[PDB]
């Protein structure tokens, strides 16, 4: 209705509605209008990434339009307000961003354009034989890559996600003796719609001893003070309170529990049996796999078949391969330093 | 009387003739005994929490056998003092108590019980305590409590002025009001019929609810009418006389008296021939048989043989009746009386109406009325019978209803059970129709004795017996089958409904109010404030134009000037000087009591009942020494009214000329000159003031001023006084003398003084010290002043030399022209400090930290910052600098060549973390003050977290060692005392701390007594000052009760000073107001021929028209106070001797006629007459009462002494051209404010910004930049132009249209200016929510 | 929620050109139908229309 | 209606229609079980009395709810805030390129001006200057143009000058009751935050000095310029169109001038002098004379 501050709304800008904004106001053709509009969306939140050019080109369905006038459209909305904005590859990014530099800067200008057209790619480790590449040497070369590593990356200025997204908890485990113990924190007609409210008054009171509840038989299922979590199955919170797992399950899908460490509440219910005698399912597996991955190598071995071999001498009757597979993922450098 | 020390700093000189009599009292006080009496320990039960336990207790279950009683309550100390419970933001309560005894017995066993336990305590709740001055802390705020105004509870009546019928009428009826329950409300009808009605219901016959009492219709009439007698036998046919109960009729019949006729048929029916048959005794006497067919059978009158069928009751009789009770042989016949002169025949019509007289069917017609549907169940009936009103709790009117339900019928006992009872509503009815016969008339609701206040104590206790009975009806089911457990008074009883009912009616509520805190004064008058609205009535709109009206009740009771202006007019009152409050609820006010025509100084409070009875005096009259009033007619009130009485009558008298004004217009000098409702506007003014740097005292006021500061409790008051020990800007330590002491306390007092603290109108607290050091002071002198206030009185604004002449037009309507000096000197400059708060938090995604370092941010912007990341205390802060850092991780980035490239590259920068910081609002600015930083728990905080700990680790230890050296010297100078007996080293003794290791054993009188002794004191205060330091230590590291969410705090304060500039929104005391218009260099401003500008120039042409004339007699008395002031000034500067000084000194304030100071000096001697004079160096401050103020003659006679011209005009040159102003001008020192309006806060200005997402058009207001509403008057008025492009640019493009907003300001960029208009969203929206409907709305081509 | 108010299909997307099942995400087409739902794409001011 | 903590909350109107899907779907199952005609009939009742409360939150009693309840409100309440569509249309769109400040006199300042604060315009006029500012070539782009003004130094100030030149105002105040209460000026701009409002105008305004406070609004196009300058300028309209008398008239304290410039006085020296132009400033001010007096015989054209 009105009159009031209903949540009508607010109109934030992200960035794709502030380049579009910016593309409004520029001397733009008829068709490059539609060119611009055809970049703007393919732009994303991160800024760099205008994903495939060639795809833009051929979306317009052919009837002339060549690559070269997208090619100069894409330039020209690269240098809209974030100062280097979508290009790709972040080498053009770092080019764009580097083409003002108002030319002023000793050192800079040439040194930069050759680091950051060529060779880049060897400048991730360090220096090293780049240096006698470029025939530099000293704090020359260190004070351009000083300029090159002040450089930022892409857009992500605009943002607007003032959002941080909260947890707001549900349920408290206060934590006792080196364990949790639950408290759960934080005329006629609309008369017997009055009665209903009865029931759900009633209901909202066992609410909190839903949780407290569940939340005690999960502490007595998994030990805290153990590494990681104890595997459990959903068979013992269902052989408990005799409830069907898709709703104990769909209970900690939506609500989130909070404990002195993790805000995490669906996952301390989730593990395997590992189907083995000799044996904290695969949360111990891959959590403890990437803490013995996070020292060692001494300079680069690279090795997953020797951590394969440390955790077969756990005790765990390793594969050598799902525990090579699932210690190497999640940006693990394991068996691509190789 | 040698005043007290600070008041010997400046003494105000009295124009005051009256003598005062009664003090004025604590003011606030009105808070305080509320609440005060809402927790304590009662043995009568009532007042407070005793009475909700009371209320309930002892519960009975379900046939238990077993129950649950409770044993007082007691409390527990808080936690956090004001202070910290302020700055932490925590709501400041004590924790609630009570001991329950459990009576456990054995079933189908009478009077057994087979055991009994009870807890030591259980918790319930905790209960917000209050401050010493008058208001809650509640989550670091404080929040005044407002008193209420209600209708009182018992038996109301109303004539309804005959205003609906159109014939006229007079309609009386009435309704009973409890404290809690059913109302019932007695009307009539236009032909004349009584009506009940239950809680707002359609009317039902009278005698149904009657029926309800077990009375049959015999018992009805016979009860409500009189008894009379008939008599016939044998066609004699004597009926008895009432010559006494008729005062006319017609004779259809010669009446014959004992064989002589009395009255003629046609006599005179005058008193002439009642009193001829009354002197002579005459017995039932024979009349015709025609006059009784008019009259109405009364009881049910059956024949001997058959008693069958007809003549039950109310029947008017007939010729057929008459052979049948003639021949039935019954000699008395009782029948009704029914004369209808005052007397009347209703009730009888109720009972023609009312269908039927059966109890039972009374009860189910009432229980199927009171919901639409019911089926008649006969239960309802006895249910809703005895619930509705006689049920112990459910309908209670208490003390009040019980109290004024007796006086208003008129019952001797005042004392009663609280709920009704038949002859109760039987007498309610007989008073409302006595009220229809003429005899008796309505109540005035308008009147003070009708209309009672409740305040924080009587609040708190109703939500809190609501939540208690919200627990007992759960409670009431662990014995209900619930079994036993024992352990009964822990887990059985909930704390949660009663906690969140007592936190939810003081947090919020119509009644619990943030405080004003600009301004003492604010303050005050928010604290005594009487409103009519909230919970308990007037929803306003609706309440109409009489509860807006002053009644001549409200005397001394409210005030009749200070009111709010605005729609709610009359409404919110504010309580008046003197005015108290009773144990019942009612406002009495003060009387000085008069026996004989002398005038005793025994004091009476009077309730407005008790008032009109009685002839009261006028404040201002004459009197002698002996006490006689001079004049022999002497004006007085009686009741309603005023009029001239002799000296003989008048038995009371008014105290003092205060007692009509309120506080807050009691401060306001001449106010007599003054219209009222300009008057009215500046009382509200002087509320919206806004203390400045410097506080300069007023100097012309009334003396009032000292009560109002350090009431308000603003200043820091000595407690104990004594000598001075040490003095600092943020401390204050007071030795205090050896007579005022607690024996083996010992030591001093010491006040912490508050700088600068936001306060709810985001203005400075701020104090500093009035003492000097070496001083003496004694109990109740002002250590510190506030801010707005100057030693002990209350400044709120600054004078200022002001001239009366039109300049330019620059002073134009109520505008107002000021001297660039003033803004060099910077009177008028104010501070402002502003919270900003960063809270890190846990999310989804994982924790959040806190800065250092942060992604894309420059090191330019990150310069102000610390290690930890929080801004240095000191940096200077404008637009989004950044406060302080911190950062929110995004999800799972993980791989492809790029990523592993940026991230190679930058280091990834903590990669996921976003920019999330505490950036400075846009256009806000100012130094940081202070940093607060509160963290939790084991976070490992370090960094700069600890710089508060060590400090205010420093500050207590610094604090508490204080106690340890004066005591430790005490020791010392009982052991150095001990050791001059024997074994003396003298100096030796000195040179050797601790002890001199026991000085070896001495004498072993000293060996044992003085070791003894020395050490066990010594280390017993060692140990136990070490181990306050360790539980403070332990308080100090720690961290904060927060939400689960929530991870670390931070909060910064900013300061700022504003300065005057034509946006000021000045104003006086006498409801004067104005802009500044511009301001002027000093060379253009009017100067007298000393060359001294005016500061500030006004226009005379506002004086006439709004009559305020306070404004022209403050000038004048101010022109001739700082006149004084500039002989001393002149005087002191000259190296005058100090004799002349005190010369001039005495013969200043010795002026006047009466005036009743007087201050003389040689009392006071040397210096302590140097130092007052230095400190009215700048003006000498007179100080004139409200209503007896100082005259013109008295302001000619003062301004004679410091040669200024008698008529308060001087000549003044132009200051451009120097050319004298033809005609002189008044100049003068009057006494400004400036109110809290600023421009800065107003100017807005917006282009191009956010939306709503629906309708599409901008936001609301500045801060979210609104635009500016274009409302439908101004569519209006550009039609009536007749411009309807401006028009539709209005409504289209500039709002809602979309596409044609991004057009318009396209081609605006560009210089096209065109308009391109389309449909505005809005029609669009409407078009959808009409086809939401079942209509089509389609727009046809 | 699928047939529910505020629902995909009907009454349109959520995102601008990108809809849920996440396939054929932008601009590659005026119109498009997923297998998995009925979301048709076209602009996200459908939510005001539809 | 998005909440504090995330985890959005159901708006007023969604609860009716949830409502009615539930009586719907439950008289559905019901009506295809094929039960008792008392269930399903108390089932058709429950769904007229749905959709009538989703239609219309009257007719009949209660409504409402038990959220603090308050009749809700419905599509027919839905109908622009005060029921009439006021609000939001109507007459009565909130607007754009608009602020608002407090008054203050405007003393020099002929009737067709308005002294408007330096800071305040600069926004109003935002597009116009980015606008100048590209044809200058001082910015080529628009990121350029819109630094420099958020820098807000050097050109822009001068270039706002040459923005706002002859480009008319228009000013408005509170209740607006006649067609007078808004009209339109040619500002000049002045450091400071209020507004300058010559006195003149205050008539019409009704507006003394005491802390009013005026909206400015900017009309943008051509068509709208030309019709604030031929019609809501200060100087078309000088006369009331009720009465027709003037409006205009000087009060106050130029009444008070005039009526002490034209008196007679008795004696006040340079009485009964003769002179001719008069111009007769020359004696007033070099005192020679009273102006309140001499009944001085002058000679006039």
């Amino acid at each position: 209705d009105d009159e009031l501050p209903v949540y009508q709304g607010e109109t934030t800008q992200t960035l794709q509605d502030y380049l579009m904004w910016q593309v409004e106001l520029t001397p733009f053709t008829d068709t490059d209008r539609a060119i611009a509009t055809s970049i703007v969306d393919a732009v994303d939140d991160t800024g760099y990434l205008t994903i495939q050019i060639e795809d833009i080109v051929d979306s317009i369905g052919d009837d002339e339009i060549g690559l070269e006038e997208v090619e100069a459209v894409l330039k020209r909305i690269q240098r809209f307000d974030p100062v280097g904005v979508a290009a790709k590859d972040l080498r053009d990014c770092l080019l764009i961003q580097l083409s003002q530099f108002a030319k002023e800067t000793p050192w800079l200008e040439e040194a930069r354009l050759i680091i950051s057209d060529h060779l880049d790619l060897l400048a991730n480790h360090d220096f090293r034989t780049l240096m006698r590449v470029t025939r530099l040497k000293e704090e020359v070369l260190k004070e351009a890559v000083n300029l090159i590593q002040s450089l930022d990356x892409x857009x992500x200025x605009x943002x607007x996600x003032x959002x941080x997204x909260x947890x707001x908890x549900x349920x408290x485990x206060x934590x006792x003796x080196x364990x949790x113990x639950x408290x759960x924190x934080x005329r006629s007609n609309l008369q017997e719609a009055r009665w209903l409210i009865k029931s759900l008054e009633s209901a909202n009171d066992t609410l909190l001893r839903v949780s407290r509840c569940i939340v005690e038989q999960q502490q007595a299922f998994f030990e805290q003070g153990e590494e990681y979590m104890k595997p459990m199955v959903l068979a013992d919170i269902a052989q408990a309170v005799e409830m069907h797992e898709s709703t104990i399950s769909r209970v900690t899908t939506q609500k989130y529990l909070h404990s002195p460490r993790g805000i995490x509440x669906x996952x301390x219910x989730x593990x395997x049996x590992x189907x083995x005698x000799x044996x904290a399912s695969s949360t111990a597996i891959r959590a403890l796999v990437k803490k013995l991955i996070a020292a060692e190598n001494p300079a680069k071995p690279l090795s997953d078949s020797k951590l394969t071999s440390m955790l077969s001498e756990q005790g765990i009757m390793v594969a050598r391969r799902t525990v090579a597979k699932y210690r190497e993922s999640l940006s693990i450098p394991p068996s691509n330093q190789r | 009387m040698v005043y007290s020390y600070t008041e010997k700093k400046r003494i105000r000189k009295d124009f005051g003739k009256r003598p005062q009599v009664l003090d004025v009292p604590y003011l606030l006080s009105i808070q305080l005994d509320s609440f005060q009496k809402f927790i304590e320990q009662d043995p009568e039960g009532q007042y407070g929490l005793e009475a909700a336990f009371r209320s309930v207790f002892p519960i009975q279950s379900y046939s238990g056998n077993s129950e649950l009683q409770y044993v007082s309550y007691r409390l527990g100390e808080p936690v956090f003092d004001v202070q910290e419970c302020q700055i932490r933001g925590v709501t400041y309560s004590a924790p609630l108590r009570v001991k329950l005894r459990l009576v456990i017995y054995e079933r189908e066993a009478p009077e057994g019980t087979v055991k009994d336990i009870k807890e030591q305590e259980v918790y319930m709740g905790e209960i917000p305590l209050m401050t010493d001055n008058g208001t809650f802390v509640i989550n670091g705020t404080e929040r005044v409590i407002v008193s209420q105004l209600h209708r009182s509870p018992g038996v109301f009546f109303d004539s309804d002025k005959g205003k609906t019928h159109s014939s006229g009428k007079v309609l009386y009826n009435a309704r009973i009001i409890p404290y809690r329950g059913s109302w019932l409300d007695f009307e009539f009808d236009p032909k004349d019929n009584l009506f009940v009605r239950i809680d707002r219901r359609r009317k039902l016959p009278a005698t149904i609810i009657l029926r309800a009492l077990n009375y049959t219709t015999e018992q009805i009439l016979d009860l409500f009418f009189e008894k009379v007698i008939f008599e016939i036998r044998d066609n004699k046919l004597q009926m008895e006389l009432v010559p006494e109960r008729l005062r006319g009729e017609t004779a259809s019949f010669d009446i014959e008296a004992n064989g002589k006729v009395y009255v003629e048929k046609g006599r005179r029916i005058t008193a002439r021939h009642i009193r001829q048959l009354e002197k002579d005794d005459v017995k039932l006497i024979e009349v015709p048989v025609e006059y009784i067919a008019g009259k109405v059978v009364a009881k049910d009158y059956i024949d001997e043989s058959t008693g069958e069928l007809i003549c039950a009751a109310n029947m008017e009789l007939s010729l057929d009746l008459l052979a049948k009770l003639s021949q039935s042989g019954h000699k008395r016949i009782e029948t009704l009386f029914t004369n209808d002169l005052d007397h009347g025949p209703y009730i009888s019509e109720t009972l023609r109406v009312d269908p039927t007289n059966d109890r039972l069917s009374a009860l189910v017609e009432i229980y199927r009325m009171m919901r639409p549907g019911e089926p008649p169940t006969r239960e309802a009936a006895e249910s809703l019978f005895e619930n509705l009103f006689f049920s112990e709790d459910r309908y209670d009117l208490s003390a009040v209803g019980r109290m004024k339900f007796n006086r208003s019928l008129l019952r001797e006992e005042i004392e009663g059970s609280g709920i009704l009872s038949k002859d109760d509503i039987i007498d309610v009815m007989k008073k409302l129709i006595d009220i229809r016969n003429g005899k008796g008339e309505v109540d005035d609701i308008d009147h003070l004795g009708n209309r009672r206040i409740r305040s924080v104590g009587e609040m708190a206790e109703n939500q809190f017996r609501v939540g208690l009975v919200r627990v007992e009806r759960a409670v009431k089911e662990r014995l209900s089958l619930g079994d036993l457990d024992t352990l009964m008074p822990q887990d059985m009883i909930n704390a949660k409904p009663i906690s969140a009912a007592v936190k939810e009616f003081f947090g919020s509520s119509q009644l619990s109010q943030f405080m004003d805190q600009n301004n003492p004064l604010s303050e005050i008058t928010h604290k005594r404030r009487i409103s009519a609205l909230g919970p308990g009535g007037l929803t306003r709109e609706r309440a109409g134009f009489e509860v807006r009206d002053v009644h001549p009740t409200h005397y001394g009771r409210v005030c009749p000037i200070e009111t709010p202006e605005g729609p709610n007019i009359g409404l919110i009152n504010s309580l008046s000087v003197y005015a108290q409050t009773n144990e019942y609820g009612f406002l009495e006010t003060p009387y000085r009591k008069v026996t004989d025509g002398v005038v005793t100084d025994e004091i009476h409070y009077l309730s407005a009942i008790e008032e009109g009875n009685y002839v009261i005096a006028q404040a201002n009259s004459n009197l002698d020494e002996e006490g006689h009033f001079v004049e022999d007619l002497v004006t007085c009130r009686s009741k309603g009214e005023s009029s001239l009485f002799s000296r003989d009558q008048v038995d009371y008298m008014d105290v003092s000329t205060q007692q009509v004004v309120s506080v807050g217009a009691s401060l306001i000098p001449f106010l007599e000159h003054d219209d009222a409702n300009r008057a009215l506007m500046g009382a509200n003014m002087q509320r919206q003031a806004v203390p400045t740097l410097r506080a300069d005292k007023p100097l012309v006021g009334t003396g009032m001023e000292r009560a109002v500061a350090v009431d308000s409790g603003v200043t820091a008051v000595a407690k104990r006084g004594g000598v001075v020990q040490y003095v600092d800007a943020s401390r204050i330590v007071i030795k205090v003398n050896e007579d005022e002491m607690y024996p083996g306390e010992a030591g001093i007092d010491i006040y912490n003084l508050t700088k600068y603290t936001r306060s709810n109108q985001n203005t400075c607290i701020n104090q500093m010290p009035c003492v000097s050091l070496g001083e003496p002071v004694e109990r109740g002198d002002v250590l510190a002043d506030g801010p707005s206030t100057d030693l002990g009185e209350l400044a709120l604004g600054q004078n200022m030399r002001v001239a009366f002449m039109p300049w330019n037009g620059y002073n134009f309507e109520d505008s107002i022209l000021v001297s660039e000096r003033v803004v060099q000197e910077d009177r008028f400059t104010t501070i402002h400090i502003q919270e900003l708060a960063c809270v890190s938090r846990d999310t989804k995604l994982g924790p959040e930290e806190i800065t250092a370092d942060i992604p894309n941010v420059g090191e330019a912007a990150l310069s102000k910052l610390d290690e930890s990341g929080i801004v240095y205390i000191g940096a200077e802060v404008t637009g989004g600098d950044i406060l302080v850092g911190k950062v929110t991780p995004k999800g799972e980035t993980q791989l492809t060549p790029e990523e592993k490239l940026l991230r190679a590259i930058f280091g990834e920068k903590a990669s996921d973390v976003k920019d999330s910081s505490l950036r400075v609002p846009n256009g806000v600015s100012g130094t940081v003050i202070d940093v607060q930083v509160f963290t939790r728990d084991g976070v490992e905080k370090d960094k700069r977290a600890l710089e508060i700990e060590e400090m205010q680790l420093k500050q207590a230890k610094k604090d508490l060692s204080e106690e340890l050296q004066i005591l430790e010297a005490g020791l010392f100078s009982r052991i150095r005392a001990v050791l001059v007996a024997g074994g003396v080293e003298a100096e030796k003794l000195d040179k050797l701390p601790r002890d001199r290791w026991l000085e070896l054993g001495l004498t072993d009188e000293e060996k044992q007594n003085q070791l003894e002794q020395l050490a066990e004191q010594y280390d017993e205060l060692k140990h136990e000052f070490e181990k306050k330091l360790e539980a403070k230590r332990r308080k100090i590291t720690q961290g904060d009760d927060l939400a689960p969410g929530v991870l670390k705090i931070v909060k910064v304060y900013l300061a700022v000073k504003r300065r005057i500039q034509p946006g000021d929104k000045m104003a006086g005391r006498h409801g004067n107001k104005g802009v500044i218009s511009k301001i002027n260099p000093i060379e253009d401003m009017p100067y007298d021929e000393n060359g001294t500008p005016v500061d500030i120039v006004l226009n005379p042409l506002g004086v006439p028209s709004r009559m305020n004339i306070g404004q022209i007699l403050e000038t004048h008395l101010g022109m001739a106070a700082k006149g004084i002031g500039d002989k001393i000034n002149a005087m002191l500067k000259q190296q005058q001797e100090v004799a002349k000084l005190r010369e001039f000194i005495q013969r200043a304030y010795d002026l006047g006629a009466d005036v009743r100071q007087k201050v003389d000096l040689s009392t006071f001697s040397d210096e302590e007459v140097m130092r007052l004079a230095e400190n009215l160096r700048k003006g000498m401050p007179i100080a004139t009462p409200v209503f007896d103020g100082a005259k013109e003659a008295e302001i000619k006679e003062l301004l004679k002494l410091g040669d200024l011209p008698t008529s308060g005009q001087i000549r003044l040159y132009d200051g451009r051209t120097g050319e004298q102003f033809e005609r002189p001008v008044t100049v003068g020192y009057m006494y400004m404010l400036k109110l809290n309006h600023l421009v800065d806060d107003k100017m807005h200005a917006r282009s191009t910004g956010s939306y709503s997402l629906v309708t599409q058009q901008p936001l609301g207001g500045k801060a979210q930049f609104g635009g500016q509403r274009f409302g439908e008057m101004e569519v209006w008025a550009l039609e009536a132009y007749g411009a309807a492009y401006t028009l539709q640019e209005m409504l289209t493009v500039k709002s809602d249209d979309v596409n044609g907003r991004t057009k318009m300001y396209k081609n605006i960029v560009d210089g096209n200016h065109q308009m391109e208009p389309g449909m505005p969203e809005s029609f669009n929206v409407l078009l959808k929510e009409i086809r939401s409907l079942g209509i089509n709305i389609e727009l046809e081509d | 929620e699928r047939d529910g108010l505020f629902c995909a299909r009907i009454f349109g997307p959520v995102k601008d050109y990108e809809c849920l099942c996440g396939k054929y995400k932008r601009l590659k087409h005026r119109g498009v139908i997923c297998e998995k739902c009925g979301v048709e794409v076209t602009q996200t001011k459908v939510r005001r229309e539809r | 209606v998005p909440l504090d903590g995330g985890r959005f909350a159901t708006s007023d109107l969604n609860d009716l229609y949830r409502r009615v899907i539930n009586r719907n779907n439950r008289l559905k199952r019901l009506l295809d079980l094929a039960a008792p005609d008392i269930i399903v009939r108390n089932e058709k009742r429950m769904l007229q009395e749905a959709v009538d409360a989703l239609l219309d939150n009257g007719r009949r009693g209660r409504a409402i709810t038990g959220s603090n309840k308050r009749p809700l409100k419905s599509l027919a309440d839905m109908i622009k805030g005060k029921q009439g569509r006021f609000r939001q249309n109507l007459l009565g769109k909130r607007v754009d390129y608009s602020g608002r400040s407090v008054i203050t006199v405007g003393p020099y300042l002929r009737l067709h001006q308005c002294g408007l604060p330096k800071k305040m315009a600069l926004e109003l006029f935002k597009p116009f200057i980015y606008g100048k500012l590209e044809l200058r070539g001082l910015a080529t782009t628009i990121k350029a143009a819109k630094k420099m003004v958020e820098r807000e130094e050097a050109v822009v100030w001068d270039i706002l000058d040459e923005v706002i030149r002859e480009h008319p105002v228009l000013l408005n105040r509170a209740p607006t009751l006649h067609r007078l209460g808004i009209q339109a000026f040619e500002p000049v701009l002045i450091e400071g935050k209020a507004i300058q409002l010559h006195p003149l105008v205050c008539a019409a305004y009704n507006a003394d000095f005491d802390g009013d406070q005026m909206a400015v609004h900017v009309p943008l196009t051509l068509e709208a310029q030309l019709e604030a300058r031929a019609l809501m300028m200060s100087t078309n309209n000088i006369l009331s169109p009720a009465n027709g008398e003037p409006i205009i008239v000087p009060s106050q304290d130029v009444v008070l001038g005039l009526y002490y410039m034209t008196r007679d006085c008795v004696n006040a020296k340079g009485e009964g002098m003769v002179l001719t132009g008069p111009k007769e400033a020359e004696r007033l001010y070099r005192s020679g004379l009273a102006s309140l007096h001499a009944r001085v015989k002058v000679r006039i054209t």
